[PDB]
RNA sequence: AGUGUGGAGAUCGAAGAUGAUUAGAAACCAUUGUAGUCCACACUGCAAACGAUGACACCCAUGAAUUGGGGAUACUUAGUAUCUUUACGGGAAUAUCCUCAGCACGCACGCGAAAGCUUUGAGGUUACAGUCUCAGGGGGGAGUACG
RNA sequence: CACCAUGUUCAA
């Protein structure tokens, strides 16, 4: 039986949080950057903070980790989804021709606008 | 909402809206009808599909638009999804039209919680699914919130005042139903022109996979 | 000593509300009992303890006990509250309490029997209020009747702010916990019955929280 | 003309209560589902003015499912909505 | 539930004197036999000769004796 | 257990026990008349 | 916005579907038809719901069969519905 | 006491019928009525996967072609004698409400 | 079997009234209940209301508005003289400035507060409020 | 279940018998077994004879089904197929929509002490009145005694 | 699926 208790989870997750440039893959440089940024009365936390830091890292390294907030990774992401295509993809399906059922076209006919023009059956 | 006191028909659907409406499927309903939602649909195809009345569908959207556009001081008009395929269109809604949102699990309380520190009191609720929603809808069935709702052909209508009746499950149909229900409300303000298509475009709205 | 978590309250202690009538009209909930404080005139508001009896839960080890308290709250003229409680200690559930009574506040209407002379003196119609099995009926009355009415009703009636009443009750009247609640029900309900008086259609009104929105706005900002 | 009234002219009432547009139900104090829903007025061109025309209603008819008919009422009953397309 | 005619005044009549005969007090007040069982013959006090003294176990949880007479 | 206490024995048990005390009660009002 | 329902003047839609005693005002279901004798053509008037089987005033000839509903006409046979009035 | 039931354990509505005949339990033999007792369809093996191994090895008859053949019984329990086999256990109140029509 | 048409009928409109309809369709109709309904329209609480003739007895279609809380039918009639006025009020109405108590009387049918004017006494038929 | 008279008597089986178990155990278990169980005629009229819910009438929100009979293929009217088919056969069953009648399920008001009921009310009731009828009045004694 | 009965009177 070797869980983290909510304190050293917590801990470690505010670690890779404030410190995440300086952290690494391995467990005893790791703990040698816990040692000055914090302060606790015992050594054996410190060593269970930096052993899942680490653990934190790896999962990292892998892809986004719930409870993690990274400004200068969220940020560089979310200009990713900011970047939209040449062409709008709605227009894309109006110039390729809209294609509807028998009873779109019914209600369409009695439309007061009629029918529109880029649209045919199916 | 297309009937205004002069009679002008500017608010009525063009033919370029009704193209934009059906080359995104927010008509198409899901097979399984509603006593509350009955009056919306305009007929079944052959598949079984039940199909929206699109005069409906675009009167109920005006008059969406003419509550938020009423909202003298937008961020009390919270716009809420559960589903994630509304996370996108909520949050590009919230861009340019001003106003709050939440997406992910509704924290319970949110909105009857007062020292929560997490707590807010909008005026107006605005939905993407009345059963995937149904957490903040009751909540503002307890402190006086009219709630707008995207609701599909099986929609509960418990506690929603204004139901849109559109196709609020694939990612295309939600995105364009946030993308006209934004325009329109830019454009029942003097934000942007109604001659002047809108620069922004759908795409935006629509929900990307995180990988 | 009092920092507002709710717009109402912000409103009541930025002095834009004034009367707990623009509550009452536009039916917001209270969730802060100093916004009764504020609306209420000194020396017009006044509490009083109804009931207080212990409640007991079996645990493995003997039994828990926990003490309920009743507290009615009312200015005599119109504004009736009843909240009840449950605390550790007697003094704790007391406390509890008198904050549950000003948040469960309700305004009474008050009529006349016969001659619509001077202020009014009783309810303008028979109601009556059901909690468990007790339903308590009240009854308008002629001038000089008094409060007709056992001692636990006729206490919330004298809160309520109303002089002449025939009363009736049933079911376990001895359950003071229904008791006091279904006098209290029936009294809510005398702003509920549409008499002639009020099928006039009123003219729209603007909510508090609508009216002064650019003003609760820059007190969340800064 | 609206509320109760004395011998001598006084209203008599403590506040007159709001009452549901759809119902014609007495909007008590302590309900807390009635909603109040204003929509804009807006002029000939698309851009709304300052006056907005309000709905109330109870919260037993939003409990229901019949606030959504409700407002298709109200709002075609105003020359708000229109209740069907016209001729092509 | 019960009969609501208005020439149904007979019907009414008989049932509630069948179903007064179910109240213990007011049957009690109406019959003899309670009065034929009472020693003191319907009235508020009686004399009497005192006989022996016997002393009753009083019912539980009490426990006592009380003093008591055959008179 | 289908029923609530008895305070007693077995209802049906108890109403043959005065079954069978009708039947003597009624032998020995017979031999005497 | 769609258009509510009014209860003295129901929709056809509404009042087609109702049974003829729910309907709003009570009204027969049957008609009479104009069959033509299949080796006659001489036209009877035969009932929608005729139970007892019809015979050609000169012919003899069954021209209907009872049913738990509408009769059967005979094959062979051309009918016309009269109008109701 | 209260009522468990709507059901009342029985497939007997109120007005459908007054009477269905018992049958015998599969275990016990205890007298049952037919909509009450838990009836299970079974479709068992005459032998085991490695017992129908040896057979069918030695069978000239059976082999992947031709299977071997199924024991096809409908047992009707008592509804103690259903418990007790653990064909049927006591739900919470909420759980009790659910149904399945076919065999899962 | 049904034995009385306005007992049917009042409770047919009080039940339309609780469910917030606007409209409620009567059936049968006699003449005691179209006079009825004209004594309660003619004091507001009920709109236009409309009898449908099927060769038979008719149907009303009363447009409701939300004025109406309770209208019932007292059964038997139990006639009321000039005195009684006081204690039909006392007992079955709201209160003594809002309410009818509907008599049919020598005079026609007509609420408590005419035939008391009119001097007339009569057979309680129903009330409204 | 029981009774009478004739049958019948395979299975099961009150009473009874034997063997176990047990401190005891003509109890549960085992092997048997009489009356019964089955039939005809005649009695009896005692059930958790239950939905522990009297009968008749009105109104009453929703979705998926089910059994029988039919019809169709504040708007002036809104489709649809599948399989078998030399004689209880101008057939049978399906699909879609509607409708009357029946047994119901998951259910919006409302009701209720609650559990729960809810067009199948236990709803439309202190805002107490559609009609008729039966029963109840703290627990026992006692459904006993007498007639 | 061998056998497994009981707990003096009031009051914490
Ligand atoms: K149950
Ligand atoms: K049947
Ligand atoms: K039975
Ligand atoms: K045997
Ligand atoms: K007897
Ligand atoms: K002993
Ligand atoms: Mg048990
Ligand atoms: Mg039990
Ligand atoms: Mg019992
Ligand atoms: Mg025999
Ligand atoms: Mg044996
Ligand atoms: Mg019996
Ligand atoms: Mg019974
Ligand atoms: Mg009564
Ligand atoms: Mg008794
Ligand atoms: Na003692
Ligand atoms: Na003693
Ligand atoms: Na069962
Ligand atoms: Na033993
Ligand atoms: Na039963
Ligand atoms: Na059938
Ligand atoms: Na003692």
């Amino acid at each position: 039986g070797k869980i983290r208790t909510k304190t050293v989870k917590r801990a470690s997750r505010q670690v890779v949080e404030k410190y995440y440039s300086k952290l690494n893959f391995d467990f005893y440089q790791n703990k040698r950057v816990i040692m000055d940024v914090t302060i606790a009365e015992s050594k054996k936390l410190k060593n269970k903070i930096a052993g899942y830091t680490t653990h934190i890292m790896k999962r990292l390294a892998r892809g986004p980790v719930r409870g993690i907030s990274l400004k200068l990774q969220e940020e560089e992401r979310e200009r990713r989804m900011d970047h939209a295509p040449a062409t709008s993809d709605v227009d894309k399906v109006i110039q390729s021709g809209v294609s509807v059922d028998k009873k779109t076209m019914q209600m369409l006919q009695r439309l007061e606008i009629g029918v529109p023009r880029r649209v045919k059956r199916a | 909402m297309s009937a205004v006191e002069s009679g002008s028909k500017v608010l009525r659907m063009k033919e370029s809206d009704a193209q934009k409406l059906l080359a995104m499927r927010c008509h198409i309903g899901t097979r399984n009808q509603s006593s509350a939602m009955k009056k919306y649909i305009y007929g079944r195809t052959a598949e079984g599909s039940h199909i929206i009345d699109v005069h409906m569908m675009w009167e109920k959207l005006i008059l969406a638009a003419r509550v938020i556009a009423a909202v003298e001081n937008p961020k009390d008009v919270c716009v809420c999804s559960s589903r994630l395929y509304g996370t996108r269109a909520i949050y590009k809604f919230s861009q340019h039209v001003g106003t709050s949102f939440h997406g992910g699990r509704f924290i319970p309380g949110t909105f009857t919680n007062q020292i929560q520190k997490k707590f807010v009191q909008p005026r107006v609720l605005v939905v993407t699914d009345p059963r995937t929603d149904h957490q903040a809808i009751r909540e503002a069935s307890l402190v006086n919130i009219p709630v707008i709702a995207l609701c599909d052909t099986d929609a509960p209508l418990e506690y929603v005042d204004i139901a849109i009746p559109c196709n609020n499950r694939g990612i295309k149909s939600i995105g364009m139903m946030y993308w006209l229900l934004a325009r329109e409300v830019l454009r029942l303000r003097g934000t942007i022109v109604r001659s002047v298509p809108w620069e922004e475009k759908v795409d935006l709205f629509f929900y990307r996979d995180p990988n | 000593e009092w920092v507002p978590c709710t717009k109402l309250g912000r409103l009541v202690k930025a002095q834009k509300v004034t009367s707990l009538e623009e509550i009452f009209l536009f039916s917001m909930p209270i969730k802060e009992h100093q916004i009764v404080d504020t609306l209420i005139a000194e020396g017009q508001l006044h509490d009083e303890m109804m009931k207080i009896y212990p409640v007991q839960k079996a645990t493995s080890a003997g039994q828990r006990t926990r003490f309920k308290a009743f507290n009615v709250v009312g200015d005599c003229d119109g504004h009736i509250g009843i909240g009840a409680r449950v605390g550790k200690e007697v003094s704790l559930a007391i406390r509890a309490s008198m904050i549950a009574a000003k948040l469960n506040i309700v305004p009474v209407r008050r009529g006349y029997w016969g001659n619509k002379i001077g202020e009014p003196h009783t309810i303008p119609m028979k109601v009556t209020g059901k909690c468990g099995s007790v339903a308590v009926r009240l009854v308008p009355a002629p001038r000089g009747t008094g409060i007709v009415a056992a001692p636990v009703p006729k206490k919330i009636l004298e809160f309520a702010g109303v002089e002449d009443v025939y009363t009736s009750s049933r079911g376990k009247t001895r359950t003071h916990g229904n008791l006091i609640m279904a006098t209290f029900y029936a009294l809510r309900k005398t702003y509920g019955f549409l008499t002639p008086d009020l099928w006039a259609d009123t003219e729209p009104s603007r909510d508090p929280t609508d009216e002064h929105a650019e003003l609760l706005a820059e007190m969340t900002t800064a | 003309t609206i509320g109760m009234f004395n011998e001598e002219g006084e209203n008599v009432d403590l506040y007159i209560p709001r009452k549901c547009h759809a119902t014609t139900t007495l909007i008590e104090a302590h309900d807390h589902a009635a909603v109040q829903i204003s929509i804009a007025n807006v002029g000939p061109n698309g851009v709304i003015n300052g006056t907005t025309t309000t709905l109330c209603i109870a919260g037993y008819l939003r409990s229901q499912g019949e606030s959504d008919h409700a407002i298709n009422h109200i709002t075609i009953d105003r020359g708000i909505m229109r209740i069907k397309t016209g001729k092509p | 539930t019960k009969t609501n005619g208005q020439n149904a005044a007979r019907k009414l009549v008989r049932l509630r004197c069948r179903n007064r005969w179910a109240d213990k007090g007011w049957k009690r007040a109406h019959t003899f036999s309670a009065r034929k069982a009472n020693p003191f013959g319907g009235s508020s006090h009686a004399k009497g000769i005192v006989l022996e003294k016997i002393g009753v176990g009083a019912k539980q949880p009490n426990s006592a004796i009380r003093k008591c007479v055959r008179v | 257990g289908t029923v609530s206490r008895p305070r007693g024995m077995r209802p049906k048990w108890h109403k043959k026990r005065i079954k069978r005390l009708k039947l003597r009660r009624r032998r020995m009002r017979q031999r005497s008349k | 916005g769609f258009f509510d329902a009014d209860l003295s003047y129901p929709t056809v839609r509404t009042e087609r579907m109702k049974h003829k005693r729910r309907r709003l005002v009570q009204g027969p279901n049957s008609y009479f038809m104009d069959v033509s004798c299949p080796r006659c053509r001489q036209v009877t008037v035969v009932y929608s719901h005729a139970t007892t089987s019809v015979e050609c005033k000169g012919c003899s000839k069954k021209l209907c069969r009872p049913t738990g509903g509408k009769a059967l006409l005979v094959e062979g046979c051309g009918y016309r519905r009269k109008p109701d009035h | 006491m209260t009522t468990k039931r709507r059901n009342h354990g029985r497939s007997k509505p109120a007005h459908s019928r007054g009477r269905v005949k018992p049958i015998h339990c599969f275990n016990c033999g205890r007298l049952t009525p037919k909509d009450k007792a838990v009836g299970r369809f079974v479709v068992r093996r005459m032998l085991d996967a490695a017992s129908a191994r040896d057979v069918a090895e030695a069978s000239p008859v059976y082999g992947a072609n031709f299977p071997m053949p199924r024991l096809y019984m409908k047992q009707r329990f008592c509804i103690a004698c259903a418990i007790h086999s653990r064909t049927v256990r006591a739900r919470p109140v909420g759980n009790r409400k659910i149904r399945y029509t076919k065999k899962v | 079997t049904m034995m009385s048409v306005l007992a049917n009928a009042l409770r047919t409109i009080a039940s339309a009234e609780r469910r917030g309809k606007r409209q409620v369709l009567i059936r049968p109709s006699s003449k005691v209940v179209v006079k009825f309904l004209q004594v309660m329209q003619k004091h507001g609480y009920i709109g236009e209301f409309e009898i449908i003739d099927d060769h038979r007895a008719g149907k009303i279609v009363v447009n409701l508005n939300g004025r109406l809380n309770k209208c019932g039918a007292i059964c038997p009639r139990f006639d009321c003289a000039t005195t009684d006025y006081e204690k039909w009020m006392k007992n079955i109405l709201p209160s003594r400035q809002f309410g009818f108590v509907v008599l049919t009387t020598s005079l026609g049918i007509m609420d408590h507060e005419e035939a008391r004017s009119r001097n007339t006494g009569g057979k309680v038929l129903g009330f409204f409020y």
